[PDB]
C-alpha cells in the first residue's frame, strides 16, 4: 500500500505538469 | 547625493591626513605588538603560555566542572603549576 | 585637498596588505600552529 | 435590516491552483515516508 | 543482445547525423535581425 | 568648511583603532615560539 | 513493510482536503468571469 | 521547399510550445532514455552490488524503500570504469544485479543535460536575446559532471558517484567528508558563499522590489494585479528601493543602476557554485582540504587539541565504519 | 518642541551612517557583539571549558579559532560579569566561557535593533517594510540554534561555538548524534536556501539577456537610468524563452520578485522548526519499519543503514574528546570498525 | 441599526471613541511602571537561573519538602 | 539576607543605569546644540 | 604594572600628536555651533 | 473489535469524494 | 475557435442539501459493512 | 476508530438538519 501511495502521488504530479503547460492562462500583453 | 561629511577621497589624498596618520597607525600597530611582546594579553585574558597547559607529569585536563566553585578551581589548577 | 595622488595611495596600502598577509602565511609554517 | 455591507468575491485564478497543488503534492511526497515510518 | 547493439549504433548514429547536418544547414542565417 | 568631527568619524574610528592594534599583536604573534 | 496502517488515510486526507479547498475556490473564480 | 529544408524549419521554428533546436534533437531522446529507466528502476529495480563485494543494496520501492531511502544504486565496484551497456551483460538478471541501470541513466542524463544548456543558448539566438543564459546554468551542470563522472574518474569507480536518491546522496557526502574534508576545503567554502549569499540577495531583491512597488491597486485585490503582461512602465519605484537601502547601510554600498544589480545577482552564485564544483572535481585527484591535525603543540610536545581536531574524531568515525565489509588492507586509498 | 521631539530630530537627521532610535540598541549591541568576537578569537583559550586551544595568540588560524561555549557544569547560566561564577574577575570570566553568553545576548539584542532599524527607515523613507519581514527568517535561525536548541539541553555547552571549524564541528555532531539530513524541516530549508540561489542566479541572468538596447555601448550599464520610467528589459521577450524551454515562465513582475522574498525566508523558517525539535531530541532519526525488517533479516540493506552506520561511529570516535566532562572512556576493543580500517 | 434592550445599557461603555487625554497626559507615569516591572522580571529569570541566589530560597524539587 | 549575588545584582543594575544615563545625557545635550532649521 | 604603560604609551603620543596637529582647525567647528 | 483497516478509508472517501463533488457544483452556482 | 457547445452547469442549494443527505446516510448504512 | 466513524457521521447528518431548516433557500411567490 505505501508503494501504491509513493506512485500514486508522484503520478498525479507528472499530470499537474502536463496541465500546467499546455493548459496554462496564456499570458497577454498589455 | 552628499549629506555633507568631507568625501573620503578628498581626506586620504589630502597632506595634513598623512601628517596626522603616519604617526598614529604605527603606533597603534606597535601597541598591539607590545601588548604581546610584553606578556601582557596572557595575563589579561588569561590564556595559558605554551609552558602551562599541563603540569610536568599530568596529561589531564584541568576542566572546569563545578558551577559556583568554577573560579576556585581554575585557580587550584594554575597552583598546580605554580 | 587632492595633493597624494590616489593611485599612489592605493599603491601603498596595497602592498602594505601583501606583507601583513604574508607575514600570517610564513607564520603558518613557523612557531605556534606550524605542526613543529 | 440591510444585507451586510462587508461581504466579498473571492478569487483563486489558475496558476494559483497549478501553484497550491503542486505544493501540496511535493509536501505529501514528502511527508507520506515519514506517516508511514 | 547482438540485435539491441546493432539498433541502439543505428538510432544514435541517426540523430548524430541530424545533428552535424542540421547545423551545418546554413545554422547562422536562421536568427531575426541579419541573415547569411 | 567640511567639519572634521562627525558620527561620521566616530563610526569610522570605533572600528579604525582597534583594528590596527589588532594587527599590531597578531603580527607579533607570529614569532612566537613553543 | 511493517508500515504504520493510519499512514495511509493521513496522507489521503493531507492531499484530498487542501486540494479540495483550492478546487472549490478555482471553479467558482470560473463562474463569475 | 524541400524536404530536408521542411524539417530544418520545423526543428528550429519558433512558433513550437516547446523549442526543439538541433541541441534538442539530441536532448530529447536522451532525456526519455534516462527518466524511463529512472522511474523504473527506482520503482522496481532489484538489489545492486554496489561495492563489489556481493553484498547487495536495495533500492526500489518494491523491495522495501520509501521515498526516502530509496535509490538507483551506482554500478558495481567490479566493473570499476568499464563501459557497462546492456548488450555488454549475459542477461537483463546480470546487468540489474550489477548496477546497469545506473550507467544508462548518468550517461543519458548528463548528455541530455549538456544539450539542454545548449538549446538555452540557440533559442536566444532564434529570439534575437543575449546569449549568456546558458552560461549561468553551466554551474549546476558542472556540478552534475563532478558527481557522476569527474569524481568517480578520478577514484577509478562508478560505485562512488552519487547515488540517484535521497539518502544514498546523503551516504555520499559523508563518505566524502571523511576521506576529504570537504569541509575545510576552500572551494567548498566559497560553494557555501555561494548559495548563502545567492538566498539572502535573492530575499534582499524580492524584498526590495516588494517594498517599492508603486500603489496601483486596492487593499482588497492582490497587488500584483497593479502589473499588467509587457506594460512599458517599471511596476516599482529604485530611487525609493535604493534610498531606503543606502540608508540601512550607507548611500554607496547600494545600486542605482538595475542593470549592475542583476548582473550582480546573476555573477555572485554562479561563481561561487563554479567554485563548489570545482571543488568535487579536484577532490575527485585528492586535492584535499586543510588538514591541521596536530598542528598545536605545547613546550613539551603534548598535542593540544583545536576544533580541527574534533573534526578529526567525527573523520574518522566516518572512515572506520563505510563500507564496512570492502577493505581488507590498513589505507583506504580510493 | 521639548527634549522629546528635539533628540528625535537630531536621530533622524540624514547623514552618512544614519542613527535613529533604533541605533541606540543596535549600534552598542552590534560592536560588542562583532568586538567580543574578534577578541576572543584573537586572545582567549578554550582549555578550561574544553581542552581546546582557540585563539590566534595560542597558534590557532582564521579557520580554527572560536569563541567557544562555556563548559558543561555551567549550565544554561546567563554567565554574567557579576555574577555568582566569575564573581566580577574579568580573566576569570573569560576562562569560563563568558564571552560566548556575551555575544550571543548582545547579537540577539543587535538582531532586533537591525529590524527595528529596517522598520524606522521604511517609515521615514515611505516604503513598505517587506525587508524588515524578510529578515524575520535570519532571526528565527539565530535564535532557534544559538538559544533555543541549547536551551533544551543540558546547557550552552552544546550550542555551536562562534567559529569555522567549531560550526563544522556542529554540523558532523547534528549528522551523528540527530541524524538532522534526514530531518524533512531541514530538507525543506535546503530546497529554499538552493531553490532561492537558483532563482537569484537566474533572474540576474534573464535581466541581463534581455535587455533593451539603449545605448551605444558595447558594455550595456551605461544606458540605464535610475529615474528613466521604462522597463530596462523586455519581459515578453523573458517570458517566451522560458516557456519554450521551461513550459512555463513568469509573466508577473510582481508576483516574481515576491516568490524571491518568499522561497528563502520560508526555508529558514521551516529549519528553524525543525531545530527547535531537535532541542529536544524529537529528531527524525529512524524509519521502525526499516529497524523491524533490517534486525530480522541481515540481507536487508538500504542506504539508510547504511548511514546510521556512518553516525555510530561518528558518535563513538568524537563523544570522548567533544563531551569531556563525561569522562568517557571507550578502550579499543569497543570502538566500532569496519574491516582493516 | 437595530436597538436592542442590553445594547441600551452597554451603550455608554462604547461611547468614548477617539477621545484622547493630550499631549503626553500620564505617559510618564507609564514609564515609572514599566521599569519596575523590567527589574522585577529580570529578578524573576535570575532567580531561576540561579544567577541570583537568596537565603531561604532553593530552586529545586527539593523545595517541596 | 542580602547575598553576594544580591549585591552582585544591584551592582549590575547601577552599571546599565549609568551607561543608560550617561548616553542619554550625551545625546540630550548634542542635540539641543546642533537643531535642524526649520 | 610596567607592561600597561609600555602599550599605552605609543597610543597616548599618537593621540597627542593628531590633537597638536589639528586643533586650530577643530576650534573653527565648535564656534559654527552657533 | 477485530474490524477490518481499510473500512476507515473506505468509509471516509464514500464520504468525501462524493460530497466535494456536490460542494464544488454548489458554491460555483451561487457565484454566477 | 470557441466550442458552442459549452454550457453552465448548476445544482442549487436544496439539490446540494438533498445530495449531501444521501451521501451522509448511504455511508451511516454502509460503514458497518464495510468495518465487518 | 469505528465507534468514532459512526458517530461522526451522525454528528454531520444533525448539522445537515440544522442548515436545511434555517438556512433553506426561501419558498417565495413567484
Ligand atoms: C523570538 C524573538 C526573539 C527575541 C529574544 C531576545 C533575547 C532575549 C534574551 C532571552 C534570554 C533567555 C534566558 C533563559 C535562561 C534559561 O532558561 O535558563 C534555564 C533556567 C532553568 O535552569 C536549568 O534548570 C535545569 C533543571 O533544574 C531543576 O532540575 C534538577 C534535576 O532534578 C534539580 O532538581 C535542580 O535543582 C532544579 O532546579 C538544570 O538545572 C539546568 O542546568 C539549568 O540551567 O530557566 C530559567 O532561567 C527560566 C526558565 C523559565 C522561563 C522560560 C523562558 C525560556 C524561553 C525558552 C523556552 C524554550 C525552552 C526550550 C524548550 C525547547
Ligand atoms: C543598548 C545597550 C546595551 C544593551 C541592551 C546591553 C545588554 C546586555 N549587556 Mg551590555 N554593554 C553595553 C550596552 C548594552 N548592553 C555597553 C555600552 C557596554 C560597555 C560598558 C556593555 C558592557 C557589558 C558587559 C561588560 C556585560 C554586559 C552584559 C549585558 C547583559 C546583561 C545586562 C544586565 O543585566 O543589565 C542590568 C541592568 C539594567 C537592565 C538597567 C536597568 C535600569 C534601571 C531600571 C534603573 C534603576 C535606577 C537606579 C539604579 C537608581 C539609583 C539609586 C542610587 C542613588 C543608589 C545584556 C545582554 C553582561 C553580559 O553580556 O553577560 C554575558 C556583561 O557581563 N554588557
Ligand atoms: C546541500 C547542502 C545544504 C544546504 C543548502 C543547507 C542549508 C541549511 N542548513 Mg544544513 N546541513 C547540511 C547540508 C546543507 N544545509 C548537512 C549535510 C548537514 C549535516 C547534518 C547540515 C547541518 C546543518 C545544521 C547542523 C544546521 C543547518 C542549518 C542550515 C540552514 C542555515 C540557514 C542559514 O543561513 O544560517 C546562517 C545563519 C543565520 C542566518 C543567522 C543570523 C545571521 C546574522 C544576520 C549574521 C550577521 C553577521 C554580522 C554582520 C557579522 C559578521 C562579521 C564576521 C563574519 C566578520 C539552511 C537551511 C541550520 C538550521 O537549520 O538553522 C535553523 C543549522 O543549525 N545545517
Ligand atoms: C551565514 C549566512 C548569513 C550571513 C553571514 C548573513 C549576514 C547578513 N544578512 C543581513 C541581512 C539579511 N539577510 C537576509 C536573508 C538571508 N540571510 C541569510 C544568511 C546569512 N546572512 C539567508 C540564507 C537569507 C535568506 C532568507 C535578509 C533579507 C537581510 C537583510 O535585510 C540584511 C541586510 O542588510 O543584508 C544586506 C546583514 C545583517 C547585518 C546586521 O545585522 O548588522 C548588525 C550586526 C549585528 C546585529 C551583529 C550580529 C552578531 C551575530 C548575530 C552574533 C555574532 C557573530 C560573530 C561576530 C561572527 C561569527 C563568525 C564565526 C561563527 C565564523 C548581514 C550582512
Ligand atoms: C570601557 C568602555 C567604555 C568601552 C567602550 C565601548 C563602547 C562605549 C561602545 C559603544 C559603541 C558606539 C559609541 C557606537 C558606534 C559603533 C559602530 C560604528 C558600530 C558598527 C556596528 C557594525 C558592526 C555594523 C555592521 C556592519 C554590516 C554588517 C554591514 C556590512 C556591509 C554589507 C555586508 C553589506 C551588503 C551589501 C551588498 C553585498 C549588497 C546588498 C545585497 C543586494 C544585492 C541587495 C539587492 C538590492 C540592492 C539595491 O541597492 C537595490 C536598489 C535593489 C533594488 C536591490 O534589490
Ligand atoms: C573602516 C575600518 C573598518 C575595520 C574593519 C574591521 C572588520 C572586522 C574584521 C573581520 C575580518 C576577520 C579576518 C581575521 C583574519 C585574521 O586575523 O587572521 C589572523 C591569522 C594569524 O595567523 C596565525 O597566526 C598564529 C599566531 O600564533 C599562528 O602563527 C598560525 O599558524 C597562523 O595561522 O591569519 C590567518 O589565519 C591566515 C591569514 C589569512 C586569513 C584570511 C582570512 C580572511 C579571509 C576569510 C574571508 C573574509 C572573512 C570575512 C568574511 C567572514
Ligand atoms: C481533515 C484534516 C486532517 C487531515 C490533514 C492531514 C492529516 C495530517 C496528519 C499528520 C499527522 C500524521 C502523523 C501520523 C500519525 C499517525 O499515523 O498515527 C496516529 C497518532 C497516534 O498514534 C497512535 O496511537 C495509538 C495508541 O493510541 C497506537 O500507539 C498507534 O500505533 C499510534 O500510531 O496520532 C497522533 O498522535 C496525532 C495527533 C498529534 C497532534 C499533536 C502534535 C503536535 C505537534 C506540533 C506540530 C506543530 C508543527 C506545525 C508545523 C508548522
Ligand atoms: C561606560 C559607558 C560607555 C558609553 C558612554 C556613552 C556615550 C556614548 C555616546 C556616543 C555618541 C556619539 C556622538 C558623536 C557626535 C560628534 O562627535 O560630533 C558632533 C560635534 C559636531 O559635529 C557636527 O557634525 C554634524 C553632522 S553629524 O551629526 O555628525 O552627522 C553637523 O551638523 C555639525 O555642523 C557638525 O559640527
Ligand atoms: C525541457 C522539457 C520541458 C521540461 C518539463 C518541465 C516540467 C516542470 C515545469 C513545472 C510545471 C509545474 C509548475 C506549476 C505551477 C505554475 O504553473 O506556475 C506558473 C507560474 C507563472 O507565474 P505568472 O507570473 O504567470 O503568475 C503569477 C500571477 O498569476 C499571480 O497569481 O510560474 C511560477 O510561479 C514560477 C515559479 C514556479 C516554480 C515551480 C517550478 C518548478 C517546480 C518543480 C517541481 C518539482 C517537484 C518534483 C517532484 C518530483
Ligand atoms: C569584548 C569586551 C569588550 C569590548 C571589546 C571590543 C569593543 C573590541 C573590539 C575589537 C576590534 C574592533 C577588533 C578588530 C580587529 C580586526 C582585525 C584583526 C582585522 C583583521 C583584518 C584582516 C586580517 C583582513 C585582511 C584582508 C584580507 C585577508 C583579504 C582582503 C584584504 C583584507 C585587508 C580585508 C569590553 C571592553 C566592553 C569589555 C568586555 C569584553
Ligand atoms: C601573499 C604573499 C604570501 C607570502 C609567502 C609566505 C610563504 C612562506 C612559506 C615558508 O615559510 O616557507
Ligand atoms: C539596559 C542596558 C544595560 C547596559 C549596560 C549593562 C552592562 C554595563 C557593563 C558594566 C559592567 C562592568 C562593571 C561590573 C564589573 C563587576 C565588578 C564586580 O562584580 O564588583
Ligand atoms: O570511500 Mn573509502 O575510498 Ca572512495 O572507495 Mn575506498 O572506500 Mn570505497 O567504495 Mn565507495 O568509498
Ligand atoms: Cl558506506
Ligand atoms: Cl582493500
Ligand atoms: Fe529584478
Amino acid at each position: 500500500m505505501e508503494t501504491i501511495t509513493y506512485v500514486f502521488i508522484f503520478a498525479c504530479i507528472i499530470a499537474l505538469f502536463f496541465f500546467a503547460i499546455f493548459f496554462r492562462e496564456p499570458p497577454r500583453i498589455t | 547625493g552628499t549629506t555633507g561629511e568631507r568625501p573620503f577621497s578628498d581626506i586620504i589624498t589630502s597632506v595634513r591626513y598623512w601628517v596626522i596618520h603616519s604617526i598614529t597607525i604605527p603606533a597603534l600597530f606597535i601597541a598591539g605588538w607590545l601588548f604581546v611582546s610584553t606578556g601582557l594579553a596572557y595575563d589579561v585574558f588569561g590564556t595559558p603560555r605554551p609552558d602551562s597547559y599541563y603540569a610536568q607529569e599530568q596529561r589531564s585536563i584541568p576542566l572546569v566542572t563545578d558551577r559556583f566553585e568554577a573560579k576556585q578551581q581554575v585557580e587550584t589548577f594554575l597552583e598546580q603549576l605554580k | 585637498g587632492g595633493r597624494i595622488p590616489l593611485w599612489i595611495v592605493a599603491t601603498v596600502a596595497g602592498m602594505g596588505v601583501i606583507v601583513i598577509v604574508g607575514l600570517f602565511f610564513y607564520g603558518a609554517y613557523a612557531g605556534l600552529g606550524s605542526s613543529l | 435590516m440591510e444585507p451586510n455591507p462587508n461581504r466579498q468575491p473571492v478569487e483563486l485564478n489558475r496558476t494559483s491552483l497549478y501553484l497550491g497543488l503542486l505544493l501540496i503534492l511535493v509536501l505529501a511526497l514528502l511527508f507520506s515516508s515519514y506517516f508511514f515510518n | 543482445m547482438e540485435t539491441l547493439k546493432i539498433t541502439v549504433y543505428i538510432v544514435v548514429t541517426f540523430f548524430v547525423l541530424l545533428f552535424v547536418f542540421g547545423f551545418l544547414s546554413g545554422d547562422p542565417a536562421r536568427n531575426p535581425k541579419r541573415k547569411d | 568648511s567640511y567639519p572634521i568631527f562627525t558620527v561620521r568619524w566616530v563610526a569610522v574610528h570605533t572600528l579604525a583603532v582597534p583594528t590596527i592594534f589588532f594587527l599590531g599583536a597578531i603580527a607579533a604573534m607570529q614569532f612566537i615560539q613553543r | 513493510m511493517e508500515v504504520n496502517q493510519l499512514g495511509l488515510i493521513a496522507t489521503a486526507l493531507f492531499v484530498l482536503v487542501p486540494s479540495v479547498f483550492l478546487i472549490i475556490l478555482y471553479v467558482q473564480t470560473e463562474s463569475q468571469q | 521547399a524541400n524536404l530536408w529544408e521542411r524539417f530544418c524549419n520545423w526543428v528550429t521554428s519558433t512558433d513550437n510550445r516547446l523549442y526543439v533546436g538541433w541541441f534538442g534533437v539530441i536532448m530529447i531522446p536522451t532525456l526519455l532514455a534516462a527518466t524511463i529507466c529512472f522511474v523504473i528502476a527506482f520503482i522496481a529495480a532489484p538489489p545492486v552490488d554496489i561495492d563489489g563485494i556481493r553484498e547487495p543494496v536495495s533500492g526500489s520501492l518494491l523491495y522495501g524503500n520509501n521515498i526516502i531511502t530509496g535509490a538507483v544504486v551506482p554500478s558495481s565496484n567490479a566493473i570499476g570504469l568499464h563501459f557497462y551497456p546492456i548488450w555488454e551483460a549475459a542477461s537483463l538478471d546480470e546487468w540489474l544485479y550489477n548496477g546497469g541501470p545506473y550507467q544508462l541513466i548518468i550517461f543519458h542524463f548528463l548528455l541530455g543535460a549538456s544539450c539542454y544548456m545548449g538549446r538555452q543558448w540557440e533559442l536566444s539566438y532564434r529570439l534575437g536575446m543575449r546569449p549568456w543564459i546558458c552560461v549561468a546554468y553551466s554551474a549546476p551542470l558542472a556540478s552534475a559532471f563532478a558527481v557522476f563522472l569527474i569524481y568517480p574518474i578520478g577514484q577509478g569507480s562508478f560505485s562512488d558517484g552519487m547515488p540517484l536518491g535521497i539518502s544514498g546522496t546523503f551516504n555520499f557526502m559523508i563518505v566524502f567528508q571523511a576521506e576529504h574534508n570537504i569541509l575545510m576545503h576552500p572551494f567548498h567554502q566559497l560553494g557555501v558563499a555561494g548559495v548563502f549569499g545567492g538566498a539572502l540577495f535573492c530575499a534582499m531583491h524580492g524584498s526590495l522590489v516588494t517594498s517599492s512597488l508603486i500603489r496601483e491597486t486596492t487593499e482588497t485585490e492582490s497587488a500584483n494585479y497593479g502589473y499588467k503582461f509587457g506594460q512599458e512602465e517599471e511596476t516599482y519605484n529604485i530611487v525609493a528601493a535604493h534610498g531606503y537601502f543606502g540608508r540601512l547601510i550607507f548611500q554607496y554600498a547600494s545600486f542605482n543602476n538595475s542593470r549592475s544589480l542583476h548582473f550582480f545577482l546573476a555573477a555572485w552564485p554562479v561563481v561561487g557554485v563554479w567554485f563548489t564544483a570545482l571543488g568535487i572535481s579536484t577532490m575527485a585527484f585528492n586535492l584535499n582540504g586543510f588538514n591541521f591535525n596536530h598542528s598545536v603543540i605545547d613546550a613539551k610536545g603534548n598535542v593540544i587539541n583545536t576544533w580541527a581536531d574534533i573534526i578529526n574524531r567525527a573523520n574518522l568515525g566516518m572512515e572506520v565504519m563505510h563500507e564496512r565489509n570492502a577493505h581488507n588492507f590498513p589505507l583506504d586509498l580510493a | 518642541r521639548g527634549w522629546f521631539d528635539i533628540l528625535d530630530d537630531w536621530l533622524k537627521r540624514d547623514r552618512f551612517v544614519f542613527v535613529g532610535w533604533s541605533g541606540i540598541l543596535l549600534f552598542p549591541c552590534a560592536y560588542l557583539a562583532l568586538g567580543g568576537w574578534l577578541t576572543g578569537t584573537t586572545f582567549v583559550t578554550s582549555w578550561y571549558t574544553h581542552g581546546l586551544a582557540s585563539s590566534y595568540l595560542e597558534g590557532c588560524n582564521f579557520l580554527t579559532v572560536a569563541v567557544s561555549t562555556p563548559a558543561n557544569s555551567m549550565g544554561h547560566s546567563l554567565l554574567l560579569l557579576w555574577g555568582p561564577e566569575a564573581q566580577g574577575d574579568f580573566t576569570r570570566w573569560c576562562q569560563l566561557g563568558g564571552l560566548w553568553t556575551f555575544i550571543a545576548l548582545h547579537g540577539a539584542f543587535g538582531l532586533i535593533g537591525f529590524m527595528l532599524r529596517q522598520f524606522e527607515i521604511a517609515r521615514l523613507v515611505g516604503v513598505r517594510p517587506y525587508n524588515a519581514i524578510a529578515f524575520s527568517a535570519p532571526i528565527a535561525v539565530f535564535v532557534s540554534v544559538f538559544l533555543i536548541y541549547p536551551l533544551g539541553q543540558s546547557s550552552w555547552f552544546f550550542a555551536p561555538s562562534f567559529g569555522v571549524a567549531a560550526i563544522f564541528r556542529f554540523l558532523l555532531f547534528f549528522q551523528g548524534f540527530h541524524n538532522w539530513t534526514l530531518n524533512p524541516f531541514h530538507m525543506m530549508g535546503v530546497a529554499g536556501v538552493l531553490g532561492g540561489a537558483l532563482l537569484c542566479a537566474i533572474h540576474g541572468a534573464t535581466v541581463e539577456n534581455t535587455l533593451f538596447q539603449d545605448g551605444e555601448g558595447a558594455s550595456t550599464f551605461r544606458a540605464f537610468n535610475p529615474t528613466q520610467a521604462e522597463e530596462t528589459y523586455s519581459m515578453v521577450t523573458a517570458n517566451r524563452f522560458w516557456s519554450q524551454i521551461f513550459g512555463i515562465a513568469f509573466s508577473n513582475k510582481r508576483w516574481l520578485h515576491f516568490f524571491m522574498l518568499f522561497v528563502p525566508v520560508t526555508g529558514l523558517w521551516m529549519s528553524a522548526i525543525g531545530v527547535v525539535g531537535l532541542a529536544l531530541n524529537l529528531r527524525s532519526y529512524d524509519f521502525i519499519s526499516q529497524e523491524i525488517r533490517a534486525a530480522e533479516d541481515p540481507e536487508f540493506e538500504t542506504f539508510y543503514t547504511k548511514n546510521l552506520l556512518l553516525n555510530e561511529g561518528i558518535r563513538a570516535w568524537m563523544a570522548p574528546q567533544d563531551q569531556p566532562h563525561e569522562n568517557f572512556v571507550f578502550p579499543e576493543e569497543v570502538l566500532p570498525r569496519g574491516n582493516a580500517l | 441599526a437595530r436597538r436592542t434592550w442590553l445594547g441600551d445599557i452597554l451603550r455608554p461603555l462604547n461611547s468614548e471613541y477617539g477621545k484622547v487625554a493630550p499631549g503626553w497626559g500620564t505617559t510618564p507615569l507609564m514609564a515609572v511602571f514599566m521599569g519596575l516591572f523590567l527589574v522585577f522580571l529580570l529578578i524573576i529569570l535570575e532567580i531561576y537561573n540561579s544567577t541570583l541566589i537568596l537565603d531561604g530560597v532553593n530552586v529545586s524539587w527539593k523545595a517541596l519538602g | 539576607t542580602i547575598t553576594p549575588s544580591l549585591k552582585g545584582f544591584f551592582i549590575g543594575l547601577l552599571s546599565g543605569a549609568v551607561v543608560l544615563g550617561l548616553t542619554f545625557a550625551v545625546l540630550i545635550a548634542i542635540s539641543q546644540i546642533d537643531k535642524v532649521q526649520r | 604594572d610596567w607592561r600597561v604603560l609600555v602599550v599605552l604609551l605609543p597610543v597616548l603620543l599618537a593621540a597627542g600628536w593628531a590633537v597638536r596637529n589639528i586643533l586650530p582647525y577643530a576650534v573653527k567647528q565648535v564656534q559654527k555651533l552657533l
